[PDB]
């Protein structure tokens, strides 16, 4: 059983940006001591929903300060940055950490990113798809060239080479059937949402496995992750209150981030990304989600997670603890998860 | 004078990119308890002459593994890059290290890189200025809001806000008279480059001082930097032969339009290369020409690691 720690770098209104940044640093360093193998970093721009916009650079820092700890992105917003620059960053992380970087990717949730960085959210799926091929071509061959509909550039030598054969291991944040299939066609592990239930998780997996098997992948050796909002407390109802209050704030912060440019001048500057635009546009609250998350007593946490393991065969459990209050109360929540939940989870029979 | 190290991270057929990155990390670890004050990282793309294209990412790693040295980008190329990414990253580094990052930046030196990243060469200098303007607005206020021909998007908080009031300390690569003048008017420190001639670096130093005077900018407390290569061997002819081989592809890549032998000869006599005596004398001359208050040195052309450390120690000691 592997354990991950999710770090959101969420800014509650009573904390300063400096204090939130110190907590990222500290919580990353505390993680190994609490029995976590991996720290996963979320990307977000411009708003308090999350203050870390560059997980490659924050991963560099934590990997630099550590030896055996793995650090991953959950997730890089793939489309909003140049695929060759990102390949350089991944290889560098891969080289410097000697193989401890985990490369989680998504299409991106917020238009504001596409707006500022100058690319098209309506095209996010095709960009994620194309950027992935170019990166993996660089990881595999040591060179990348593009002559397509989305982007074109001459062949270049990609520096440095990949430490890990085929590049650092890729994970896909996926929660549509189409992103599931995309990941499956590639044999790539998914990081599953903490807002869906066991039945939904199992159905997403069954879908994945169908396509993955057709390609010849061993579906039993793929490092899929269950992700979780987590609040372990001997007082069950206090854990639920803490998480219910947090999920309300974070959801409001998600909403605010979707509306940030709501009444603004839509004028774009120079188009450095010409092939990336499409002519046309494309054609839910989480207040009760603590019920389907390990929020409650250790025993209750054990049962929710074992139920997910038993339905999916996943043995990589990634938990977010930042709903839990001060740095001290987050660490204490991690420590109680470590002592009273970790040792009692078992792999699917 | 403060003294530091920089990393070019050149590779070749027997010295893989894997190997040189490992070398740099070991070197960072070695010098961190010494009196060198800065570790600086060179940016290069698509060739053997530098395997680091993302000096801010490398900076994060170095900062995570070290405790004493400041860590700098040497020449982060802003002209080809999104300035929101740059500002975000440099502020993140500022914040994660609590103020141990210094932001060295550069205009683009290869037009091939401009084309690669679709930045028009006809307007390279105004693009550079606008990129720096956005980065500096973000460093100084936490916000930016461009409305120009290069970048136009709504007002944004650039997160995280800098840990250091005013943002991380900045310096700019002395790459053209136009850039040198721009910097002088802003009161920004320069880095002079190891691969420029002494005459060139002197010309830039003088231009700077004069533009500053003409404009009423107090530059009396501006600390310029110089970079130099160091290769010291009691066999001085061996030091020159080793640096020759190390430098050859570079001179062919970056000075293709200039005479090979004359330029090689100049790099070898003007850099801190040769016997200890020859080496330190070239350093004195190089500093006198440009007026740099801080010296950054690369020792990487010395292939024998134990020899390299011995020269780092001797240099540290005086
Ligand atoms: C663990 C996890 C991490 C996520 N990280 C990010 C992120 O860093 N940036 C972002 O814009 N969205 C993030 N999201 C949302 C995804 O971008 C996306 O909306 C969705 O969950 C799955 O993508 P799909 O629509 O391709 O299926 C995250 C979701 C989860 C469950």
């Amino acid at each position: 059983m592997k354990f991950g720690n999710f770090l959101l770098t969420y800014q509650p209104p009573e904390l300063s940006q400096t204090e939130v940044m110190k907590r990222l640093v500290n919580l990353g360093k505390a993680s190994e001591g609490c029995g976590f193998d991996t720290v996963w970093l979320l990307e977000h721009h411009f708003t308090e929903f999350g203050l870390l916009g560059n997980p490659y650079v924050a991963a560099a820092h934590l990997l630099g300060a550590t030896e055996t700890l793995n650090v991953g992105t959950a997730a890089i917003v793939l489309p909003t940055a140049h695929p060759v620059r990102q390949a350089e960053d991944v290889n560098l992380l891969d080289q410097m950490s000697k193989g401890r970087f985990r490369f989680g990717i998504c299409r991106g949730l917020y238009d504001k990113d596409f707006r500022v960085f100058g690319t098209d959210m309506d095209n996010s799926r095709a960009l994620m798809d194309c950027w992935y091929d170019l990166m993996k071509e660089g990881f595999n061959e040591g060179y990348i060239a593009a002559d397509n509909e989305h982007i074109k550039f001459p062949k270049i030598q990609l520096n440095p080479s990949a430490y890990t054969q085929g590049g650092a291991p890729v994970y896909v944040v996926a929660e549509s059937a189409s992103t599931t299939e995309w990941a499956a066609e590639r044999g790539l592990p998914m990081i599953l949402s903490w807002i869906i239930n066991t039945h939904e998780k199992k159905a997403q997996l069954d879908l994945y496995n169908e396509v993955a098997t057709e390609h010849g992948y061993d579906v039993t050796k793929i490092d899929h992750c269950l992700s979780y909002i987590t609040s372990v407390d001997h007082d069950s109802n206090r854990a639920k209150d803490i998480c219910r209050n947090f999920l309300g704030h974070w959801y409001d912060s998600y909403v605010n981030a979707t509306k940030i440019f709501d009444d603004s001048d839509q004028t774009k500057g120079y188009d450095f990304n010409k092939g990336q635009w499409r002519d046309f546009v494309l054609k839910r609250r989480i207040d009760y989600s603590y019920e389907i998350n390990p929020v409650g007593t250790p025993e209750e946490c054990i049962a929710i997670i074992q139920q997910d393991i038993d339905a999916t065969g996943i043995d990589n459990i990634c938990c977010g603890f930042e709903a839990n209050g001060s740095e001290e109360e987050i660490i204490a929540s991690m420590k109680l998860f470590q002592s009273d939940v970790m040792p009692y989870l078992k792999e699917k029979q | 004078m403060k003294f530091g190290l920089f990393f070019l991270n050149f590779m070749n057929s027997k010295r893989s990119s894997d190997q040189v990155i490992e070398e740099m990390l070991d070197t960072a670890h070695y010098v961190d308890q010494l009196k060198f004050d800065t570790l600086a990282v060179y940016e290069n793309h698509f060739s053997n002459n530098g395997v680091v294209g993302a000096p801010l990412t490398v900076a994060g790693f170095l900062l995570g593994m070290t405790k004493n040295a400041k860590v700098a980008s040497l020449n982060h190329v802003i002209t080809t890059h999104h300035p929101v990414r740059v500002a975000e990253e440099a502020c993140l580094l500022d914040q994660m290290s609590e103020g141990r990052f210094a932001f060295g930046f550069s205009d683009c030196e290869k037009s091939a890189d401009m084309r690669f990243f679709n930045r028009p060469t006809d307007s390279q200098f105004q693009l550079f200025s606008e990129c720096h303007k956005i980065i500096n607005d973000a460093f100084t206020t936490g916000y930016c809001h461009p409305n120009n021909d290069f970048y136009s998007f709504p007002k944004i908080s650039v997160n995280p806000h800098a840990f250091t009031e005013g943002g991380p300390a900045q310096f700019v690569n002395a790459t053209s008279k136009e850039v040198v003048e721009w910097a002088a008017k802003l009161g920004l420190p320069l880095v002079f480059r190891w691969d420029d001639s002494n005459a060139q670096r002197k010309e830039y130093a003088g231009l700077y001082h004069e533009v500053a005077q003409a404009h009423g900018v107090d530059v009396s407390q501006v600390r310029h930097k110089l970079t130099l290569l160091v290769n010291q061997n009691v066999d001085g002819e061996a030091a020159r032969a080793e640096a020759r081989v190390y430098l050859e592809e570079f001179v062919r890549e970056s000075y293709s339009n200039t005479d090979f032998e004359q330029k090689m000869g100049e790099l070898l006599s003007e850099n801190a290369i040769g016997t200890y005596e020859e080496s330190t004398q070239a350093a004195r001359v190089a500093i006198e020409c440009c007026g740099a208050a801080d010296l950054l040195m690369s020792f990487e052309s010395m292939e024998d690691k134990a020899q390299q450390r011995a020269v780092i120690d001797v240099v540290n000691a005086n």
